[PDB]
Parts: structure tokens; C-alpha cells; sequence
RNA sequence: GGCAGACCAUACGGGUUGCC
């Protein structure tokens, strides 16, 4: 089997530098970062004690706001402030402020439970805790072991022997959609795989670029009404998006096994997507391409959104095509020279509606229909802009606030907590005309990326517990066989050293001989070790001149000049590395050389012809 | 005015410097010769660089018993 | 017009003091000494081979007991060697990798170093267990730290790049008083054997002494063309030399206050690097840029040989106490030994 | 009028040549 391994602690100092100088180095910008939470957890409850109180306080409030019912509410409310809030002003280690206070005092007498209700207190658990203990977390071995996942993000880059495929589940357009599952973890995933030699052949390109860049923007924080995008890659003879997978069907296929569908359940779904259209219109997105056929069910049965397809930009550059499924089109994209916005959609909607109760479609309404659904759907399909619903300045909400999602609650929704209405059961060669150019693969660059939010679950769900103890527990049986060796104190321990890695040097520039060494920072020098040994290796930085990087048989590496007429080799396992040296790198030989001019002693020999 | 009196108390120290060194009692070329030829004479004798000492005597090349 | 009062009463000052010394001088050394017999060529060999540091040696200091000494290098690590097994006693590193100047006590227990951290950094060889620890962090000029010098285990004096020598106290790690007086960087400073005078030079091209004990200059010696980096003493305490990036070495006496003799041959265009004296006197060494010292005959100025070995710049050197043998600092990261 | 093909949609079935 396979099973991705992690870096080692030297990376810290090398990573913990990389992001210091993008910024995402914070109290939030890694506790938002859910593992950045929940090694922030592990940390906070089993080593340091003051932390572990809010915490639980913390994690309790959660539990509380997620909770079913209202009449629940107050048997939790019970709970917490005999102890969290009160427990601390008892042993009178309660920091906490008094207009903090007398806003929960108030209203736990007056009982009064919106979850709203002990949010002044979340802002001031996040006051405390970044003070301190944010900082005194940093110097953790929880803190670390970060790094080290962290790493092995930016370090992800797709094949397809990572893959294990199973069936064959679509066919249209450039490529086929398949059933995956990555073999390091196990869970089901969407890769919808594309040939390419049938995008230059139909010309496009526009809209395969389009399609990805559209999944990024939409895939940002978790929704389960769309189908988000987990991961993207290009290889020599193939394309493909990786994303969510599900199992059901489509409502046009259930629509031909149930018939037609009934009041209570069509409330339900259609209250589904307008979360969904909430995300998309949030983000400046139009799916222009709203139908039954395409939208997808999975186990339980929720509902999610299928072939992006035409979905373009709103954003800032309206298109003013005749873009759409020839049926669930407004009377503005239709126009030549006008533009539209989410109107394009909301129309597609109310044209969807219909179709998920009769089974055709064409204003007039039916008879035996109640009274709130005509004041809707005549709102939904009205020829105007200004007129419809959702196009005035709101947008989602409008939808929201209408008599027929009157009597249930925009929260519940929100969680999949109502229970879905029934349940589903469960029992080539054209183009040989055409060549793999060089103008072609100019364009697939800027395409592989992975969501940093998305990925991040994939584990917490699986393997990242039976991992974190399994590297620990190589971690001991390492450092316990480095102690029967006589221990060594990491060199770079008191020193002014600034960071220290890995690396492969090529002995010398001659020989097909790859040699890997760990490697030393300095102010004035370059040391590096071996296994064993303490560096018997060197350079300074008097020596050198610039420092370039370089395509090596398609691996880009780096050029250390030499001043006394000659090169250097170097490599590195992750990509990120060979950065976060460069930088630091470059800067310090500089300022090394910049300050040997100033010294009588240790400059240079003045040039004399 | 700043540097006026700045340069004036600076060129002030130099004058004092100046009165201070030029009070010393001085003594002609010839008396320090004597005194340190006749001290590097006197103890021109005792100079193992002058004087290429015994292999045995000299540690670097062979003293015996160390430790 | 003070300021003009002033200038035009040093330009009579200046031309006064130095007709005090022509006064005086009438006859040089080299009259003196052309009598006497000559040193005939002393040719030394290589004993010892210290392969140690990796990076380029900068100062060393040598152990009053004659075969232990502490050499700096830039590598950021200082090493105390036995010179006669050719084992390396302790290696330690520093806190700050800039390093320039190191020392070694009299007594020899405890030690001292330092360098562009603008500090002098101190520490102990035998403590309460062996393991070695820093002893003290000495701070206060702005700029780097040039050479630095003991007292005992209790006093110490340096010299920096803020063109002002200090003296210190141990105990507390303050200034017991201060010497204020060269315009240019100040470089090497030379001890007195009596421990009560001491004599510096700096980048303006003029030797100085100095009060140890008062905290004032002395005497003004004016003659070099170029830096002075080198300095050392004669063993009588009257009388030193120097060495400069002019490619010329020079002599000097304190009664008598003047420049004595040059040491300028025509085939000679670098500098040096740290001087030093024999036992004897007679025997003046330069540290050259060359990869080897001259010796000269202190007396009549005369080339007596060459220590060729290494192969890369001399930043330094020291005889021993009893005058037995010859350390060499360099570039090409080694120390050998001459006798 | 029906079927078959072409054009397109395809994790979906709706919008011109030949044959009765
Ligand atoms: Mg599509």
C-alpha cells in the first residue's frame, strides 16, 4: 500500500520563515485553519492549563448555538454557567468584563436563548488566548508537527498512480467523468478526466479555462449544495478535475421514477439550492445552466450541482451572449448588446420549479395550487429586472423572507437537519490528426492547484490521528536510538544562526554522482553535515558572487557562482525550500559582502593593476 | 551656533594635548642605543632563536618525559 | 578669531616640539650598530602541522605556559590547543559568528575574545564541572571590538571602531576609566610587562601612549604613511614598533619620543598584519601579506630570512614566553610552528 | 406523420440526407 510520510523539525525554521513573510502568521490565520485549531486544541488541553478552560468553555459554545431546539437550549444554558462562567468568578480567575457579563447575567434569568446570546464572551475567549498563549504555543511541539503537515501541502503534486479508478460514470464534451478514491487515505472523490487533443480540435478553450478557474472561487468554504472542487492537474496526455462524489441520480431521472412531487417535499430541495445560489451570487458567480438533470443526489439524499459547463464571470466583465439551456433563459440574456446578472439564474430557477412539479413547460397559473406559491413564482418569472425577485439589492434574501419559507427556519436548513422527502436505493479513435504541440502545453501553467480549506478536512476525517501518534512514535524510537549513539545538541542551538535544512549537491559539476547533505545557515559562512559526522564541509559568503536558479532535465534548481571561476549543484526534495533559502540567501552573502568593504581587517585586498 | 564652540572646545583639548607632551624631559639618540644594544647584548645569550638550542632541550623537536 | 588663535598657535607648537627632538637627534642606529657583529641567516623549520579550522584565522594569543594558546578564526568558533601533542584541548563557539580578536589570560584560566558583536565576549575553561560556559558580556562602545588585552582575572582592556580604548572591570563590567584621543579606528594595543603603560595605533597614521592608570595620552608619534594595524612592545618598557598597510615597519623610543629606525626594503609592497619581538629584542617579525614573515635584524634593519608554508594571507602571529618557538595565524585556515 | 443518420447537450435525452 501507500501512505504519505511527513518532513522532519529542521523544516520549521525553514517554514516557519516562509510564512512570516507572506503573513498568514497569527493567532487567526492559523487557528482558522481548522487543523491550525485543532493542533491548537491538542495542544491547549493536554499541555498548558489556563487555556484548557476556555476551551472547553469554547468548544461547549459550539454545542450550544449547533444544538436542535429552543426548549433544549435552556437545559445547556443550565450547564454551562453553574460552571464555565460562574465556576471562574468562584476561584476569581475570571478576566472577563463586566458589560461582558451583565449581558449573559441578564438574559439566563430572563432565559431568552438566541444563539447570539453568548457571542460578546467568543470575541474576548479570542481576546485572551491571543496574547500569551498564542505566542507560547508557537514554541510547541504541536507547533512543529504544523509545519511539518503544512509542508507536505505545498509539496502535493498529482499523478495518476496515485489513483485507484473503479468504474466509468459519464461521457460528453472533451473527456469522461470517473468514479476515483485515493489510495494514501480512502474516500470517494468526482475526477472528471479530459483527452486533450479534442480542445484544440473544437476550440474551447475559453470555456476548459473558464471551468476551472470557476470551481476555485465557488469551492472556498464548505457548502453542501454544490459540488466543490478538491483538486486540479494536467499530465502529458490527460486532464482532470478532482471533486466531491455522490450516488443518487438526478431529479430528471427521479422525476421519471416518482412522477410528479408534492408540496412539502419540493420546499424542502428547492430550499437547497437557494443557499447555493446564495454561494455562487456571495462570490460574484452565474451558473447560467439551471436544470433538474443537472443537479445530483447522494446517500442520504441532500442535493448538489453538476456541469458547470457555462458558468461565466459576472464579476466585473458582463457577457452579453446568448449563453444557456435553450428553455431557463430571462429576456435579458437572450437580447443582443444588453446585460444581465443573477437575474440570469433566479428566471432558471422559477422555470426549474415547474418543471419539478407538472413535467413540461411553455403567464398563467394553475387551479389547485395554494395560496403563497403564485405570489412566488409569479415574482420569479416576471419579464422585468427591476420587478423579480433577487434583483434589487438583496439577492438571497429575498428569496428567504417569502410566506412559503415561512414556517421553516433558514438555520436548520443550513446543517441538513430536515430529512429528505424519500430516499434512493442502492442494489474512440477520431483525431489521429492532431499532435501534442509545444503552443498548446505553453497555456496549461497556472492550472494545478489545491484548495488550502478543502484538503485540510480530507484529513480530519481520516488518518491524521493514527498518523500523528505513528510519526511520534518513530519520532521516540529515533531520538531514543540517536541517545545509544551519544546524543548531539542540534548544532545550530545558541549561535546566531538564522535557519538550517536539506539538500542534494552534486559532488562536482562532472559525474552523475547525487550526494545529499543537511545544511547550515550563517551570517558569514555555509556549513553542512552528513549522516554522522559534525560539518567537515564549507563555504563562506565572501566566496560567492550571485545566485541564479536553473532548469535542470526539468527540474528547476539552483546556481551557486563561484568567485574563483567556477559553479556549484544544488536540490531539494519540496518545492518551497529552494525558496525560502534564495531569499534569506541572497540577502545575506549581500549584506555579508556589503559590510566587508567597511572593515580594514577582514576586506578584501584592494585591486592594484 | 552649534558647531561654533563645538570645534573651539575640541580645538581647546588640542592645545592642553599639545602643552601636555611637549613638558617631558627628553633624552638624545645615543643613550637609548647603548641601554637596548647592551640589553639585547645582555641577554642576546639567553635567545633560543639565536642560540639553535639541543635538539633534547627544544619540546618541539625532542623533549623526553611529559605528562 | 579664537579658533584662528588657536590654529596658529599649533602650527608654533607643532614646529617647537619636534625641533625638541631634532635637537636631540644627531646621530641613528645604524652608526651605532654597523660596528657590531651580524645575525648571519637564521633559517627556521616547520614543526607542527594544526589542521583545526575550517575558515580563514584571524588574532591568536598565546598561553603563558609555554605550549597551549587560543586562536580566532571566522569560522565562529575559538580552539585551545596543545602545540606540543597537536591535540585540540577545546573547541567552543561563539554567540555572534563576527569575530576578530582573541586572548588569553596570564594565569591562563580564563579567557577572552570578540568582534563585530561590538562586545567582548569572556569566558572560563574550568568552572564547577569542565563543561565550558560564558563567564560575562561586555558592552559599550558603538562600534566593533579590534584587539583586547588582560590585567589579570580581574581587570582587562580593549580597543574598538569608535576610536576610543577603554579600561574594564571584571567584578562589575565597567568602565574604570576612559581614553578618548584617536581620530582614526583604533586597531592593535600593546601591554606593558609592568602592567602600568600601554602604547595603541589607529587608521590616522599616529602611534600614542597612555596613562594606564590616569586615563590620558602621553606622547604623540607621527611618521607612518598608510592604516597601522601591527603593534608590539620591548621587553624593558621603553621602547616598541609597528607595522602598516604603507609595507614599512618602524621603531620608536618614549624618553627620547621619536621614530628610530625603518625597515623598508624596494622589493616589498604589502602590508602587516600583527609584529612581535624576540626574546632577545634584537629579532623583529612581521606578519605579512605574502604567506610568510621576515625577521629582521632589529638592529641594523637587515632582511635575516623568510618562513614560507602557507599558502594564503598572515593575519598574525606571537613567540612564546620563553622565546622557544613561533606561532603563526593565517588565512588559509592553519597554524604552524617554527624553531 | 414514424424510424434511422448529422450537428450539439452529455455524472442528463430535448432542439437537416435516407426509408415507409
Ligand atoms: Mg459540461
Amino acid at each position: 500500500s501507500k501512505k504519505i510520510l511527513l518532513p522532519e523539525p529542521s523544516i520549521r525554521s525553514v517554514m516557519q520563515k516562509y510564512l512570516e513573510d507572506r503573513g498568514e502568521v497569527t493567532f487567526e490565520k492559523i487557528f482558522s485553519q481548522k487543523l491550525g485549531y485543532l493542533l491548537f486544541r491538542d495542544f491547549c488541553l493536554k499541555h498548558l492549563e489556563e487555556a484548557k478552560p476556555l476551551v472547553e468553555f469554547y468548544e461547549e459554545i459550539k454545542k450550544y448555538e449547533k444544538l436542535e431546539t429552543e426548549e433544549e437550549r435552556l437545559v445547556c444554558s443550565r450547564e454551562i454557567f453553574d460552571t464555565y462562567i460562574m465556576k471562574e468568578l468562584l476561584a476569581c480567575s475570571h478576566p472577563f468584563s463586566k458589560s461582558a457579563i451583565e449581558h449573559v447575567q441578564g438574559h439566563l434569568v430572563k432565559k431568552q436563548v438566541p444563539p447570539d446570546l453568548f457571542q460578546p464572551y467568543i470575541e474576548e475567549i479570542c481576546q485572551n488566548l491571543r496574547g500569551d498563549v498564542f505566542q507560547k504555543f508557537i514554541e510547541s511541539d504541536k507547533f512543529t508537527r504544523f509545519c511539518q503537515w503544512k509542508n507536505v501541502e505545498l509539496n502535493i503534486h498529482l499523478t495518476m498512480n496515485d489513483f485507484s479508478v473503479h468504474r466509468i460514470i459519464g461521457r460528453g464534451g472533451f473527456g469522461e467523468v470517473y468514479g476515483c478514491r485515493k489510495a494514501d487515505t480512502g474516500k470517494m472523490y468526482a475526477m472528471k478526466c479530459l483527452d486533450k487533443k479534442r480542445i484544440k480540435m473544437k476550440q474551447g478553450e475559453t470555456l476548459a479555462l473558464n471551468e476551472r478557474i470557476m470551481l476555485s472561487l465557488v469551492s472556498t468554504g464548505d457548502c453542501p449544495f454544490i459540488v466543490c472542487m478538491s483538486y486540479a492537474f494536467h499530465t502529458p496526455d490527460k486532464l482532470s478535475f478532482i471533486l466531491d462524489l455522490m450516488n443518487g441520480g438526478d431529479l430528471h431521472y427521479h422525476l421519471s421514477q416518482h412522477g410528479v412531487f408534492s408540496e412539502a417535499d419540493m420546499r424542502f430541495y428547492a430550499a437547497e439550492i437557494i443557499l447555493g445560489l446564495e454561494h455562487m451570487h456571495n462570490r460574484f458567480v452565474v451558473y447560467r445552466d439551471l436544470k433538474p438533470a443537472n443537479i445530483l443526489l447522494d446517500e442520504h439524499g441532500h442535493v448538489r450541482i453538476s456541469d458547470l459547463g457555462l458558468a461565466c464571470d459576472f464579476s466585473k466583465k458582463k457577457p452579453h451572449a446568448s449563453v444557456g439551456t435553450h428553455g431557463y433563459m430571462a429576456p435579458e440574456v437572450l437580447q443582443k448588446g444588453v446585460a444581465y446578472d443573477s437575474s440570469a439564474d433566479w428566471f432558471s430557477l422559477g422555470c426549474m420549479l415547474f418543471k419539478l412539479l407538472r413535467g413540461h413547460s411553455p403567464v398563467e397559473l394553475p387551479d389547485s395550487f395554494s395560496p403563497e406559491l403564485r405570489s412566488l413564482l409569479e415574482g420569479l418569472l416576471q419579464r422585468d429586472v427591476n420587478r423579480r425577485l433577487g434583483c434589487l439589492g438583496r439577492g438571497a434574501q429575498e428569496v428567504k423572507e417569502s410566506p412559503f419559507f415561512r414556517s421553516l427556519d433558514w438555520q436548520m436548513v443550513f446543517l441538513q437537519k430536515y430529512p429528505p422527502p424519500l430516499i434512493p436505493p442502492r442494489g474512440e479513435e477520431d483525431t489521429k490528426g492532431i499532435k501534442l504541440l509545444d503552443s498548446d502545453q505553453e497555456l496549461y501553467r497556472n492550472f494545478p492547484l489545491t484548495i488550502s480549506e478543502r484538503w485540510q478536512q480530507e484529513v480530519a476525517e481520516t488518518v491524521f490521528d493514527t498518523i500523528n501518534a505513528e510519526t511520534d512514535r518513530l519520532e521516540a524510537r529515533k531520538k531514543t536510538k540517536n541517545k545509544q549513539l551519544g546524543h548531539e545538541e542540534d548544532y545550530a542551538l545558541g549561535k546566531d544562526c538564522i535557519m538550517h535544512g536539506y539538500m542534494s549537491k552534486m559532488g562536482n559539476p562532472f559525474l552523475t554522482q547525487w550526494q545529499r547533505r543537511y545544511f547550515y545557515l550563517f551570517p558569514n559562512r555555509l556549513e553542512w553535515r552528513g549522516e554522522g559526522e559534525a560539518p567537515q564541509s564549507l563555504l563562506t559568503m565572501e566566496e560567492i558572487q550571485s545566485v541564479e536558479e536553473t532548469q535542470i532535465k526539468e527540474r528547476k534548481c539552483l546556481l551557486l557562482k563561484i568567485r574563483g571561476g567556477k559553479q556549484f549543484v544544488l536540490q531539494c526534495d519540496s518545492d518551497p525550500e529552494l525558496v525560502q533559502w534564495k531569499k534569506e540567501l541572497r540577502d545575506a552573502y549581500r549584506e555579508a559582502q556589503q559590510l566587508v568593504q567597511r572593515v580594514p581587517k577582514m576586506k578584501n585586498k584592494p585591486r592594484a593593476p | 551656533a552649534s558647531n561654533n564652540t563645538a570645534s573651539i572646545a575640541q580645538a581647546r583639548k588640542l592645545v592642553e594635548q599639545l602643552k601636555m607632551e611637549a613638558n617631558i624631559d627628553r633624552i638624545k639618540v645615543s643613550k637609548a642605543a647603548a641601554d637596548l644594544m647592551a640589553y639585547c647584548e645582555a641577554h642576546a645569550k639567553e635567545d633560543p632563536l639565536l642560540t639553535p638550542v639541543p635538539a633534547s632541550e627544544n619540546p618541539f623537536r625532542e623533549k623526553k618525559f611529559f605528562c | 578669531s579664537e579658533l584662528d588663535q588657536l590654529r596658529q598657535e599649533a602650527e608654533q607648537l607643532k614646529n617647537q616640539i619636534r625641533d625638541a627632538r631634532k635637537a636631540c637627534a644627531d646621530a641613528t642606529l645604524s652608526q651605532i650598530t654597523n660596528n657590531i657583529d651580524p645575525v648571519g641567516r637564521i633559517q627556521m623549520r616547520t614543526r607542527r602541522t594544526l589542521r583545526g579550522h575550517l575558515a580563514k584565522i584571524y588574532a591568536m594569543h598565546w598561553g603563558t605556559d609555554s605550549r597551549l594558546l587560543v586562536s580566532a578564526s571566522q569560522d565562529g568558533k575559538l580552539i585551545i590547543w596543545d602545540s606540543y601533542t597537536t591535540n585540540k584541548v577545546h573547541a567552543i563557539p561563539l554567540r555572534s559568528s563576527w569575530v576578530m580578536t582573541c586572548a588569553y589570560a596570564p594565569s591562563g584560566n580564563y579567557v577572552a575574545c570578540g568582534g563585530l558583536d561590538n562586545i567582548c565576549s569572556i569566558y572560563n575553561l574550568k568552572t564547577r564541572e569542565g563543561n565550558v560556559r560564558v563567564s560575562r558580556e561586555l558592552a559599550g562602545h558603538t562600534g566593533y571590538l579590534s584587539c583586547c588585552r588582560f590585567l589579570d582575572d580581574n581587570q582587562i582592556v580593549t580597543s574598538s571602531g569608535d576610536t576610543t580604548c577603554a579600561l574594564w572591570d571584571i567584578e562589575t563590567g565597567q568602565q574604570t576609566t576612559t581614553f578618548t584621543g584617536h581620530t582614526g579606528d583604533v586597531m592593535s594595543l600593546s601591554l606593558a610587562p609592568d602592567t602600568r603603560l600601554f602604547v595603541s595605533g589607529a587608521c590616522d597614521a599616529s602611534a600614542k601612549l597612555w596613562d594606564v592608570r590616569e586615563g590620558m595620552c602621553r606622547q604623540t608619534f607621527t611618521g607612518h604613511e598608510s592604516d597601522i594595524n601591527a603593534i608590539c612592545f620591548f621587553p624593558n618598557g621603553n621602547a616598541f614598533a609597528t607595522g602598516s598597510d604603507d609595507a614599512t615597519c618602524r621603531l620608536f623610543d618614549l624618553r627620547a619620543d621619536q621614530e628610530l629606525m625603518t625597515y623598508s626594503h624596494d622589493n616589498i609592497i604589502c602590508g602587516i598584519t600583527s609584529v612581535s619581538f624576540s626574546k632577545s629584542g634584537r629579532l623583529l617579525l612581521a606578519g605579512y601579506d605574502d604567506f610568510n614573515c621576515n625577521v629582521w635584524d632589529a638592529l641594523k634593519a637587515d632582511r635575516a630570512g623568510v618562513l614560507a608554508g602557507h599558502d594564503n594571507r598572515v593575519s598574525c602571529l606571537g613567540v612564546t614566553d620563553d622565546g622557544m618557538a613561533v606561532a603563526t595565524g593565517s588565512w588559509d585556515s592553519f597554524l604552524k610552528i617554527w624553531n
